[PDB]
């Protein structure tokens, strides 16, 4: 079940392939033992390689099987393949009557031999294509006519003056750069599936029943494997060509009734289940860009399509380009609180998951904007800048460390409720998101409004606390870019009340923003504010 | 009357039924138990008050009672019962009796795989 | 078969259960409920070398399948409290009948390098034991 | 660790066990034996030397050893275990055990009890 890699695979024979298998990183996994195995019918599931040196008699030396750790994948290669070799297949760890697999199947073909009266030009969907027939001058005003066969038939739909066949509409033009010599051709834009096969091809006839074969094959593109986990994010890469680098482009998912369905557009779509998850970066010179989807659930696994037509919507004659996914949800990232809740005034503070090994990073906090196709403007780094508008009311703290850091935004007001992205330096990039949620309620410290200061005299603040807080500590401290720190003139003086500070100078040196907080040790709780000033 | 719960039937130590009676109108009821035929000593139970119910409209009451017994006596085979009186009830009683084998299942599929046939999946 | 409500790995049983709905007569359902258990033909009683013959008893009791004791949130009026979800898991003590494939079992073993006796440790699993 | 062929244990003298192991690839081993919990002399059992097995893809190599001991004993149920001592395994060590009942029984006697399947499992 965590196990995965190409459902199908396909060459011809004399040709290698290299087929990848992935699996959970834990310690148990790589060490264990790798295998490649045969399903037969009666029963077994005959090993033919295997990771502990084991190689078969029908394998020698056409294979090997190499095991990389710290990618979590495992590589098997098979050289000289044959017709006996077509079958079911199985990757795996450990005991092969246990599940612990993926089902492969493997399908190859017959070449061509001693049959070279082919002429063939290779195409993928959505670009062009020429079919050259031998122009005879000895038919000089004869029509360059080119039939359809179904069956054994050349039917009359194709003739080379302005008919044209009434499925083949509207996309069919030709260029002179003979006339005088054998130089003519049939340029296809936008190739469907229906567009395959050989056409009885000529130019100019004689009537003695004369033939010409040359065939076209069209491909469908093959999936990229990306292999994520539960409560992680994922990037696609959409590099299709510059030929359609100012059409709409789009982004969609194959479902089970032959029903692609649009997650989002460039027009200006969005499913309503990515709300406040999903990105889609401005492209660049030569036409390729980014997606972005965080916080992966389970139902997120199948096939991915993004392509480019005019209309924002999967047809037919658009280029495509694939991806296939799994989410592994035998995951080692932490659970976290999806939605957090404040009252009007209240604080939040959220915890923040990274990898332990990447612990030298620089850290980032979103906000999702949702107008455009989204966007990260950033609030706050770990190096010291802030935004303006959020100025006395936010900062980024390290502690407690070594899986987390936290964040603290304080005065809050009913607009502030969204959804909040985080995001480190690393290379590998977990996104976590949570929802703000407002409701109603009181604060729970308590204290007075925007404090004044007298000119030549002291000041004294206060602020209270109810008693489930008796057992939590207390502290206070100055705002500014870096965060803020614990000032050393506070007293805490009740037993459950009036933890206060005074300042002893009225200058303006420290005319800042304060707060009046409460952390068991490592973990910080709510906090309030409060502004002074210099009259 | 209800059963008694599966985690004290796997300690061997007393398990416990209840009794319970809702809907009706003026709050007199009696609450009695027996074991067979015999009816109990009365001080060897508990019961509760008769109290009122959140309703629509028309008002309601409402009484409980609990009974502990020994688990030899429940894996023995014989049952208990409870009685409950009041003046809106035609013949002034009605009765419950349980015991085992009351809500027992009525499909039961046992397959042995035996070896060289395993075939676990993850 | 499509809801899990218990996969144990002490005992290696796991419980399935599955609500399958007809439309006509409303009043009659049927509620499903799938059992596997796997006997390990040759295990010892406890988990050392020389304790004991192979084990030929093994019991199973529903309750002790199904418990469940990792604590949990509860929001009451505007608060989070933590709540246990069980009354019988006093802190191990669990006879455990399989391996544990994600955890590693060793042993102590005396032996003897010409003058005094150490103390040699011996893996009896031994793809999890490995130190990194 | 193998099993005392049947032949052997009619006779009621001695039987003889046998420790293999196969497929390392450097060629040094250590093998040593236990009796109950306490490690026999060296005198006792007879060790070969690693040699090179034929090949199916990789070079790797083998070794053998053997132990006598008396037919009362393997009836009384005494236990009986063989180490080896290699430079890939985890921790140096590693080891199986064989006494009378594991290991050619003639007898596979298992009782499973499943005890309240209709339970309210929570
Ligand atoms: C199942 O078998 C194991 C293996 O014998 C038992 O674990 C160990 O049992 C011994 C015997 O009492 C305990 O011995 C202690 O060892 C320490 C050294 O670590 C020594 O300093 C003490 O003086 C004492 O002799 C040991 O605590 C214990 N646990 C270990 C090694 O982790 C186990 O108790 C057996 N279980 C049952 C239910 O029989
Ligand atoms: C992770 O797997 C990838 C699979 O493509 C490995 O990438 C190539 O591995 C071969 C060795 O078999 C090298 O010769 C190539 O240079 C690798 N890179 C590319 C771009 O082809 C990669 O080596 C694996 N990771 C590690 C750390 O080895
Ligand atoms: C053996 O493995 C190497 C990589 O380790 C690979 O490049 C090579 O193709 C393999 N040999 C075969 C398939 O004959």
């Amino acid at each position: 079940s965590p196990i995965f890699g190409p459902e199908e695979v396909n060459s011809v024979e004399g040709n290698s392939v290299s087929i990848t298998c992935y699996y959970p990183p834990t310690s148990v996994n790589r060490h264990t033992r790798k295998y490649w195995c045969r399903q037969g019918a009666r029963g077994g599931c005959i090993t033919l390689i295997s990771s502990e040196g084991y190689v078969s008699s029908k394998y020698a030396g056409r294979a090997n099987l190499t095991n990389f750790p710290e990618n979590g994948t495992f590589v098997v290669n098979i050289a000289q393949l044959s017709q006996d070799d077509s079958g079911r297949y199985k990757c795996g760890l450990g005991i092969n009557s246990r599940g612990l697999s993926f089902d492969v199947s493997l399908e190859v073909s017959q070449g061509p031999g001693l049959l070279n009266d082919t002429k063939v030009y290779t195409v993928d969907l959505g670009r062009t294509v020429t079919i050259n027939c031998p122009f005879k001058t000895e038919n000089a005003q004869k029509r360059k006519s080119l039939y359809k066969q179904i069956g054994l038939y050349p039917v009359l739909v194709i003739d080379s003056s302005g008919y044209v066949n009434p499925n083949y509409t509207g996309r069919i033009r030709l260029d002179i750069q003979g006339t005088g010599q054998l130089l003519f051709s049939v340029v296809i834009n936008q190739l469907r599936l229906s567009d395959a096969g050989q056409y009885l091809c000529q130019a100019g006839d004689d009537s003695n029943s004369n033939k010409k074969n040359a065939d076209l094959q069209v491909l469908k593109p093959e999936p990229e494997l990306v292999y994520e986990d539960l409560r992680g994010s994922v990037t696609f890469h959409c590099a299709l060509g510059p030929e359609v680098a100012n059409v709409a482009k789009f982004l969609c998912r194959q479902s089970s009734g032959e029903n692609c369905d649009v997650v989002v557009n460039t027009l200006g779509k969005r499913a309503p289940a990515f709300e406040g998850r999903i990105l889609l970066n401005p492209q660049d010179k030569d036409g390729s860009f980014s997606v972005v989807i965080t916080g992966l659930r389970k139902e997120d696994a199948g096939r991915y399509l993004c392509g480019a037509h005019s209309d924002g919507q999967l047809q037919e004659g658009s280029p495509i380009q694939a991806w296939q996914l799994f989410v592994n949800e035998e995951s080692t990232i932490p659970r976290s609180p999806t939605v957090v809740k404040g009252v009007a005034g209240g604080s939040v503070a959220v915890l923040c998951p990274y990898n332990r090994k990447e612990s030298k990073s620089i850290k980032y906090w979103c906000l999702w904007e949702g107008a455009q196709n989204g966007r990260c403007p950033l609030l706050v780094d770990s190096e010291g800048w802030v935004k303006a508008q959020y100025e006395g009311r936010l900062s980024l703290l390290e502690e407690p460390g070594n899986g987390t850091f936290t964040v603290i935004l304080n005065q809050l007001t009913s607009r502030d409720a969204g959804f909040y992205w985080c995001l480190t330096n690393g290379d590998t990039l977990w996104r976590t998101t949570v929802e703000i949620k407002i409701i109603e309620g009181e604060p729970n410290l308590k204290v007075p409004g925007n404090v004044t200061a007298v000119l030549g005299e002291t000041l004294k603040v206060p602020c209270h606390f109810p008693c489930k807080f008796s057992s939590y500590e207390k502290y206070w401290c100055k705002w500014n870019n870096t965060g803020c720190q614990a000032l050393p003139f506070v007293n805490c003086d009740e037993n459950s009340r009036l933890v206060s500070l005074t300042l002893n100078l009225v200058t303006r040196a420290d005319e800042g923003w304060y707060w009046c907080g409460v952390k068991q040790g490592h973990f910080y709780g709510e906090t309030a504010a409060v502004y002074v000033a210099v009259e | 009357l209800l059963p008694p719960p599966s985690e004290e039937l796997a300690l061997n130590e007393l398990v416990t039924l209840t009794c319970l009676a809702r809907g009706f109108s003026p709050k007199d009821v009696l609450v009695r138990w027996l074991q067979g035929s015999q009816e109990l000593p009365r001080e060897k139970y508990l019961t509760w008050a008769s109290r009122q119910e959140p309703s629509q409209g028309t008002t309601t009451y409402a009484v409980t009672s609990i009974l502990r017994v020994a688990a030899e006596d429940w894996k023995k085979g014989e049952t208990f019962s409870c009685m409950v009186g009041h003046e809106a009830l035609p013949l002034a009683f009605t009765q419950k009796t349980i015991d085992r084998l009351a809500g027992k299942p009525t499909h039961i599929n046992v397959s042995v795989v035996m070896a060289e046939a395993d075939g676990t999946c993850y | 078969e499509r809801i899990v409500l218990v996969d144990n790995k002490c005992k290696c049983a796991r419980i399935t259960s599955r609500i399958i709905r007809s439309s006509e007569d409303p009043n009659e359902d049927i509620v499903e409920r799938n059992i596997r258990i796997i006997v390990p033909l040759n295990n010892r009683e406890n988990i050392s070398d020389p304790t004991s013959p192979l084990r030929t008893r093994f019991v199973y009791h529903l309750s002790d399948l199904c418990k469940k004791c990792d604590p949990t949130e509860v929001e009451l009026d505007n608060q989070i409290v933590t709540a246990t979800q069980s009354n019988i898991c006093d802190e191990a003590t669990e006879t455990c009948y399989t391996y544990d494939r994600n955890k590693c079992y060793t042993a102590v073993v005396p032996l003897v390098y010409g003058g005094e006796t150490k103390m040699v440790e011996t893996a009896l699993t031994p793809d999890a034991c490995y130190p990194d």
